RNA sequence: UGCGAAAGCAGUUGAAGACAAGUGGCUUGUCGUUCGUUAAUGGCCU
C-alpha cells in the first residue's frame, strides 16, 4: 500500500500564557555570548522552561508546577564562581527557589508581609526585594549560599500594593504601586536613612478609572526610571531630584512590561494593546541632550505581551516577548523596526505528552493531571484518568499489549491495569509502595513487566534493580548550570537500553551485566536518541541539527558520509527534530520528526554534492523524504506497515488593532 | 548634480537636499550652498527598511 | 429614516462592503431583520435591494453553513415576491387608467 | 406568456474549513 | 392589496366620467403619483429576486445533495464511566 | 446520586471539623510542601487578569 | 436513460444542438439538475445555448432557458473562467438580446392591466 | 478608446532598452526609459 495517514486533532492540550522571561547572564555587550546564558519562561499554569539560544533556542529542561499553581515574576542570581539559583514567586506569600539538578523547589521560603506581586534582584545579586499586596517592600538576604535565604529587613510601609520592584544599584530601590505613584526607598545599609521611602512621584491619572503603575526599571547609563503606566503613557524620570524628565502618550492600553539594553541608547515597551514601541537615545544630541524619541513601533502579537526582555553580547542581540497567545517572539534589539523577526511555535515537544500502541490502534494523551485514551476504527474515547489525589503530571507510557499504563511526576508514580471490556475500558490501580516512593522522569518498558526507571536524583532502577552508572567530570559550565549532567533521555527495546545527559554524553547499557561501555563522543546538547536493531546502532540527533549513528557491542560509514551530504532542508532546519523512530515494514528505514515537519532518511543511499547564538562561542563546555504539510504538530508514530499517526493542534479575546478596512 | 529626481531647500536657503539616481537604486545627497559647511551623500536603501523590499513600490 | 440615512451615508461615502466585511451569522440577522421591514417601504427598497445583494454576494457560503439565516433569505425572498407583486399590479392601474386619458 | 418571457430574460440580463480528523496519502 | 380593488373598480365602472373630465392627472394626480412610485422600481427588485432567489436554490440544491446525512450524524457524547472510572480519589473510595 | 456526588467528595476529602466549642484541623504533608509551592491567591490573580479585561479596553 | 443518452451524445464529441433536443425530451427538473451536477466538463455548452437564446429571445418553450439559468445557477463559478475570448463577445450578445425584455415588461403589464379592464367591464355591462 | 442617449454600438492589450531576483546565457518581474496605437497598524483639531 501506499502511506495511508491519519491527521489527528483530537488533543487539545494547550500551554498557558507567557508570563514572565529571564535571562540568566547579564548582557556585557564587548565580550563574547557565556556558555552558560539560558533564558527561563516562567508559563501562567506554573511551569518553567528552560530554553538555551544556541542554534535557534531548544528547550534543554521543563520545570512543572500542578494544579493551581502559577508564576507571576521570576529572577536569577549568579555570583561569579557559584552556580546558577533560580528564585519566582507564584500568587503567594512564599518566593520558591529551584535546584536545577531536579527540577523540584529545594527552598520556600515565606516572606513575612502579605501576597507578593513583584520580585526583583540585587545588582550584585546579594539581596532580593519582594513587593507585596500589603505595600511591604521585603529584603530577603540572598548570599548565605545557594538555598539559604534569610530576612532582611522590611522598608517602609505604605497603603497601595507595590506592582513592581527595580534596584538602581546596591543602594536604592524603586518601587511603582498601585495607587498611581512611583516610591523610591533607599536599601543602602548603614546610613542613617535606611529602609525608609526617600520619595514617591506621580504619574499622569486616568479621568475614568484608577491608575495602575505596572512596569519601572532603572536606566544606569543616563540617571533616569523608566516607568509604564496603565493608561499607556512611558514616563521618563531624573533619579536625583526625583522627577519627570518627558513623557510619551504611547500605547492605547497599559504597559506591563518594558526593558532596555547594555548602553541605554534604546527602551523597548508592550502590554495589552499588544504592540511593542521603542524609545531610542542613540543620538549624539540626543545622548549630550538626555533627549529620548518615540523612535518605532511594532506590531508582532496576537493578543498581549505580559514580558519582555533583553540580551546583548558580541555575538547576540536579541530581545523576547511573549503574552497571553502562548508563543514566544525574538527580534533584534540594535535593528528591531528593520531587522527581522521570529515568532517561535506554542509548543516544541522536547518532552511528549502523547502517545500510541500499535495493538488496539488506540493513543494515549496527558493534560495537567489527567490522561486520555481513544482508539481509531473514525475513532472513540474508550477511558480516561483524571486522577485527582495526583497534583501534577509528567511522563507516561504504555506496555506494549496495552495491558498497563504507568504515569509518573518527580514526586511519585502510579501503575493501573486496564481490560477493555467493549466500547470502554476498566482501569484497576496496582499497589507497589516502591513505585509509590520513587521519583520518576522516564519509564519505557524492557518487557511486559520490566521497566526501566530514571529517577530525578539520577538513579536507573529495572523493575518487575540498580544499573552502576558512571561518574562525568565537573567542569565550569556542569557547575555553573547544574543539570547539565543529568539523564535526559532513556531508550530501550529487547534488553538493551541507552541514556543521554545533555553534556554530549551518550552511554549504552545492557541491561543483563548492567554496564555501561561509555559513547560520549559528542560536542552539545543531544536533541534526540534512537536504537536501532538493524546494523546494531544508536542514532543521536544533537542540537545542531546532525544525524550521528554508531554502533554496539565508533560512527558508520553511513554517518561518516551523511553527515556532510545531509540536505539543505536539514541544513536550513529551524525547528529541532525531537522524535526519532524506525518503519514498521522495514526493519532499516527510520522516520523522525520535529514540531513542524515530518522526514524519512535512507539507511543506505547518500546524496551528492555538487536571530541566534552565532558568534565563536563554545557550546555548553566552558530514497530521502521530507514534508511539512503538517506544521502545527505534536507528535507523529506509526501503527502498521502502511499507515501513520499525525497528532497536532488547533485553537479568546485581544485588543483589536485593526486591519485598514478596505 | 548630474541626475535629480527630486529636491528641497531648507527654510534659511542655507541648504538643499535632492536625489540622484547613481548606481542599484538612487541616492539622497545634502549640501550647503553659501558655505562648503557640509555636504553628504548616501544610498536611500539605508534609510529604507528591510520590509519595504518585499511590499510594493508605493512604500 | 435614521437607518435609512445611515445606510444611505454608508453607500453614498464608502463601502457598504467595508462595512459588512468581519459579519457573521450573528452580527447579520439584524441587517437582513431590518431589511424585511424595510422591503415593504418604496423609500427604503433601492437601499435594501443593494445591500441585500452585496451581502449575498460576500457571504454565499454563510448562506451554506448556517441553517438560521436560510430561513431569514426564505423569509426575504417571499417579501420580494410580495412586493413584486404589488410592483406588477401598480403597473397594471397605471396602464389601466392611461388608457383613460 | 410575453410578461413570463420579458420576466426571465430580464433576470438573465440583470444576472449578467477544516474537520477534526481526516485520511490522506504521501509519497513513500 | 386591499383597497386597490377599489381604484379598479372605480375606473372601471366609471369609465365615462372620468374620461370626459378634462384634467384627469390634474384632478387625480395624488394616485398617478403613488402608482409611479410603486411601479418605478419594478427592475431593481426583478434584479433583487433573480441575485436572491439564485443563492436560494444554489444552497437549496447544494444541501438537498447531503439532506438526508444530518439526520444521524450527531453521535456526540459527554463525560461517561471513564469518568467515574478516572477519580481516583473516588476510585480509592468507592 | 446524580444530584449529591459532589456533596460526598467533597465531606470526604474535605477536613478540619467541628467538635462542639473546637476544631479539628488535620496538618498537611512534607511530601506536597516539599514538591509544589503553594496556590495562588485567586482572590490577586482574578484582581490582575479582571483589571486586564476590564471593560474600558474594548476586547473582542 | 434518455437523460443518459443525451449525456453520452453530448459528452462524446458532437451533436449539440440534438443533445438539447434530447435534453428537451424527457426534461426533468431534478434529472436536468443532475445533467448539469454530472459532468466535469462542457463542450461550450454555453456558446450554442447562447447562440440558440440569441437567435430566439421569445420561444414558447422554456427548456433551453431553464437550461441555462440552472448552467448559471450551478457552475457560475466555471462560466467565467472557461473562456475569455469569443465567450466575452457570447455574453456581450447575449445580455444585449435579453436586455430588450427589460425595456418593455412595463408596456406588457400596461397592456395587461388595459385588457383586464375592458374584459371586466364587458363582463359587468351583460344585458341583465 | 471612438460614436453615443441615460441603453448600447465598433476597436483592443505591441516593440526597443535598462535594472532586479532566480537558476556569460536562460527564465520571470519591474521601470520618477523610449517609440508606436483613436486606446509600512497606517484615517480628519480645539
Amino acid at each position: 500500500e501506499r502511506m495511508i495517514v491519519h491527521r489527528c486533532r483530537f488533543v487539545d492540550f494547550t500551554p498557558a500564557t507567557i508570563t514572565s522571561l529571564a535571562f540568566s547572564h547579564k548582557s556585557n555587550i564587548n565580550k563574547l555570548t557565556p556558555s552558560d546564558l539560558r533564558l527561563a519562561i516562567g508559563r501562567s499554569n506554573g511551569n518553567i522552561e528552560i530554553w538555551n539560544p544556541r542554534n535557534n533556542w531548544f528547550q534543554e529542561m521543563v520545570i512543572e508546577g500542578g494544579k493551581d499553581r502559577s508564576i507571576e515574576g521570576l529572577c536569577w542570581s549568579n555570583v561569579n564562581g557559584e552556580s546558577l539559583r533560580l528564585f519566582s514567586i507564584g500568587g503567594s506569600t512564599v518566593v520558591t527557589e529551584w535546584d536545577l539538578a531536579t527540577g523540584l523547589p529545594l527552598r520556600n521560603y515565606d516572606c513575612n508581609s502579605g501576597v507578593i506581586w513583584s520580585i526583583s534582584i540585587n545588582d550584585s545579586q546579594d539581596k532580593l526585594s519582594v513587593g507585596c499586596d500589603n505595600g511591604t517592600v521585603v529584603l530577603i538576604d540572598i548570599s548565605g549560599g545557594p538555598g539559604v535565604l534569610e530576612h532582611d529587613t522590611i522598608l517602609m510601609r505604605q497603603e497601595a500594593r507595590v506592582l513592581t520592584l527595580a534596584w538602581k544599584k546596591d543602594d536604592f530601590v524603586i518601587g511603582g504601586c498601585s495607587d498611581g505613584r512611583i516610591r523610591i526607598w533607599s536599601a543602602q545599609k548603614n546610613d542613617e536613612n535606611m529602609g525608609r521611602l526617600l520619595h514617591t512621584m506621580k504619574v499622569d491619572k486616568a479621568k475614568k478609572e484608577s491608575t495602575l503603575v505596572w512596569s519601572v526599571i532603572y536606566l544606569p547609563r543616563t540617571d533616569q526610571i523608566a516607568s509604564g503606566d496603565s493608561t499607556g503613557s512611558i514616563k521618563f524620570w531624573d533619579f536625583q531630584f526625583a522627577t519627570l524628565n518627558q513623557s510619551f502618550k504611547a500605547h492605547d492600553a497599559d504597559v506591563l512590561c518594558l526593558t532596555t539594553d547594555t548602553d541605554n541608547n534604546y527602551v523597548f515597551s508592550a502590554g495589552v494593546d499588544r504592540k511593542i514601541f521603542q524609545f531610542s537615545q542613540n543620538t549624539n544630541k540626543s545622548q549630550k541632550n538626555n533627549r529620548w524619541v518615540n523612535s518605532s513601533n511594532r506590531l508582532l502579537h496576537g493578543n498581549d505581551i505580559r514580558a519582555i526582555c533583553a540580551y546583548q553580547s558580541k555575538g547576540a542581540d536579541f530581545l523576547v516577548s511573549g503574552g497571553v497567545e502562548k508563543t514566544l517572539v525574538i527580534n533584534s534589539l540594535t535593528s528591531f523596526s528593520n531587522g527581522n523577526y521570529r515568532k517561535m511555535p506554542t509548543v516544541e515537544p522536547y518532552s511528549k505528552n502523547v502517545l500510541v500502541n500499535k495493538e488496539q490502534r488506540l493513543v494515549v494523551s496527558w493534560s495537567e493531571s489527567t490522561v486520555k485514551i481513544w482508539t481509531m476504527g473514525n475513532y472513540k474515547l474508550v477511558c480516561k484518568l483524571t486522577l485527582k489525589d495526583d497534583q501534577n503530571i509528567s511522563t507516561c507510557s504504555l506496555s506494549p499489549d496495552g495491558q498497563v499504563l504507568v504515569v509518573g511526576r518527580p514526586s511519585t508514580t502510579k501503575v493501573f491495569h486496564l481490560q477493555p471490556v467493549g466500547n470502554k475500558l476498566k482501569v484497576t490501580k496496582l499497589d507497589n509502595d516502591l513505585l509509590l516512593r520513587t521519583s520518576t522522569k522516564l519509564v519505557k518498558f524492557i518487557d511486559n513487566s520490566k521497566i526501566v526507571i530514571c529517577s530525578c536524583e539520577d538513579d536507573v532502577f529495572i523493575v518487575d534493580q540498580e544499573v552502576e552508572l558512571l561518574e562525568v567530570t565537573s567542569t565550569k559550565s556542569s557547575i555553573k548550570v547544574p543539570y547539565i549532567n543529568r539523564i535526559n533521555h532513556l531508550e530501550v527495546d529487547q534488553n538493551i537500553a541507552v541514556i543521554s545527559r545533555g553534556c554530549g554524553v551518550v552511554d549504552i547499557l545492557d541491561l543483563k551485566a548492567r554496564i555501561s561501555k561509555p559513547l560520549a563522543r559528542l560536542n552539545n546538547f543531544i536533541t534526540a536518541v534512537h536504537i536501532n536493531t538493524s546494523r546494531k546502532s544508536v542514532v543521536v540527533i544533537t542540537a545542531d541539527n546532525k544525524i550521528y549513528e554508531f554502533n554496539m557491542n565508533v560512527l558508520t560509514q553511513w554517518s561518516k558520509n551523511n553527515t556532510d551530504n545531509l540536505p539543505k532542508e536539514w541544513k536550513t532546519l529551524k525547528e529541532n527534530c525531537v522524535g526519532i523512530f524506525s518503519d514498521i515494514e522495514n526493519s532499516s528505514r527510520l522516520w523522525f520528526w520535529g514540531a513542524t515537519w515530518i522526514s524519512r532518511i535512507d539507511f543506505d543511499v547518500d546524496f551528492p554534492i555538487n536571530l541566534t547564538i552565532t558568534d565563536e562561542s563554545n557550546f555548553m563546555n566552558d530514497h530521502f523524504f521530507f514534508t511539512d504539510k503538517y506544521k502545527p504538530l505534536l507528535f507523529v508514530d506509526l501503527i502498521s506497515s502502511n499507515e501513520l499517526a499525525i497528532i497536532e493542534r488547533n485553537p479568546q479575546k485581544a485588543f483589536i488593532q485593526p486591519k485598514l478596512v478596505f | 548634480w548630474h541626475n535629480v529626481i527630486l529636491s528641497n531647500i531648507s527654510s534659511n536657503g542655507k541648504l538643499l537636499a535632492h536625489m540622484c539616481k547613481d548606481v542599484e537604486h538612487k541616492s539622497i545627497s545634502v549640501v550647503s550652498l553659501f558655505d562648503d559647511s557640509v555636504n553628504l551623500s548616501f544610498p536611500l536603501g539605508s534609510i529604507l527598511s528591510s520590509q519595504t523590499q518585499s511590499l510594493s513600490y508605493n512604500t | 429614516e435614521l437607518t435609512l440615512t445611515v445606510l444611505q451615508e454608508l453607500r453614498k461615502r464608502g463601502k457598504v462592503r467595508v462595512a459588512l466585511y468581519g459579519r457573521d451569522e450573528s452580527t447579520l440577522e439584524p441587517l437582513l431583520n431590518w431589511c424585511l421591514k424595510g422591503i415593504e417601504d418604496v423609500r427604503s427598497a433601492s437601499i435594501v435591494a443593494d445591500w441585500v445583494a452585496v451581502v449575498l454576494e460576500l457571504y454565499g457560503n454563510t448562506l451554506e453553513s448556517s441553517p438560521v439565516l436560510q430561513e431569514l433569505m426564505i423569509d426575504l425572498k417571499t417579501k420580494v415576491r410580495h412586493e413584486i407583486h404589488k410592483s406588477k399590479e401598480a403597473q397594471r392601474i397605471e396602464g389601466m387608467l392611461q388608457l383613460l386619458t | 406568456k410575453q410578461v413570463e418571457i420579458a420576466e426571465r430574460n430580464t433576470e438573465l440580463w440583470n444576472l449578467i474549513a477544516l474537520p477534526t480528523y481526516t485520511m490522506e496519502y504521501l509519497d513513500i | 392589496g386591499p383597497l386597490n380593488v377599489w381604484v379598479k373598480w372605480c375606473l372601471i365602472i366609471h369609465g365615462g366620467y372620468l374620461v370626459s373630465i378634462p384634467n384627469l392627472m390634474s384632478t387625480l394626480s395624488s394616485l398617478h403619483s403613488t402608482l409611479k412610485r410603486r411601479s418605478d422600481l419594478l427592475p431593481r427588485l426583478l434584479a433583487l429576486d433573480a441575485r436572491l432567489d439564485c443563492t436560494i436554490n444554489k444552497f437549496k440544491t447544494l444541501n438537498y445533495e447531503a439532506g438526508d446525512i444530518h439526520s444521524s450524524e450527531p453521535v456526540v457524547e459527554e463525560d461517561e464511566d471513564d469518568v467515574e472510572y478516572n477519580e481516583e480519589l473516588d476510585d480509592a473510595g468507592l | 446520586i446524580k444530584t449529591k456526588k459532589r456533596k460526598t467528595l467533597k465531606n470526604l476529602r474535605k477536613d478540619s471539623v467541628k467538635r462542639g466549642k473546637f476544631r479539628v484541623q488535620l496538618l498537611s504533608t512534607t511530601q506536597d510542601s516539599k514538591t509544589l509551592p503553594p496556590k495562588k491567591e485567586s482572590s490577586i490573580i482574578r484582581s490582575k487578569d479582571r483589571w486586564l479585561n476590564r471593560k474600558a479596553l474594548n476586547k473582542g | 436513460n434518455i437523460l443518459s443518452s443525451h449525456l453520452e451524445a453530448n459528452s462524446t464529441e458532437i451533436l449539440d444542438d440534438l443533445m438539447s433536443g434530447s435534453w428537451t425530451e424527457p426534461e426533468i427538473k431534478k434529472f436536468i439538475l443532475t445533467k448539469i451536477n454530472t459532468v466535469d466538463h462542457l463542450s461550450k455548452i454555453f456558446l450554442t445555448i447562447s447562440k440558440s437564446i440569441t437567435q430566439n429571445p421569445w420561444n414558447e418553450e422554456n427548456l433551453l432557458p431553464l437550461w441555462l439559468k440552472w448552467l448559471l445557477t450551478l457552475k457560475s463559478g466555471e462560466l467565467n473562467s472557461i473562456k475569455d475570448k469569443h465567450t466575452k463577445k457570447n455574453c456581450k450578445h447575449l445580455k444585449s438580446a435579453l436586455r430588450s425584455s427589460e425595456e418593455i415588461l412595463p408596456v406588457l403589464l400596461g397592456i395587461q392591466g388595459r385588457l383586464e379592464m375592458l374584459r371586466r367591464q364587458a363582463k359587468l355591462r351583460e344585458d341583465l
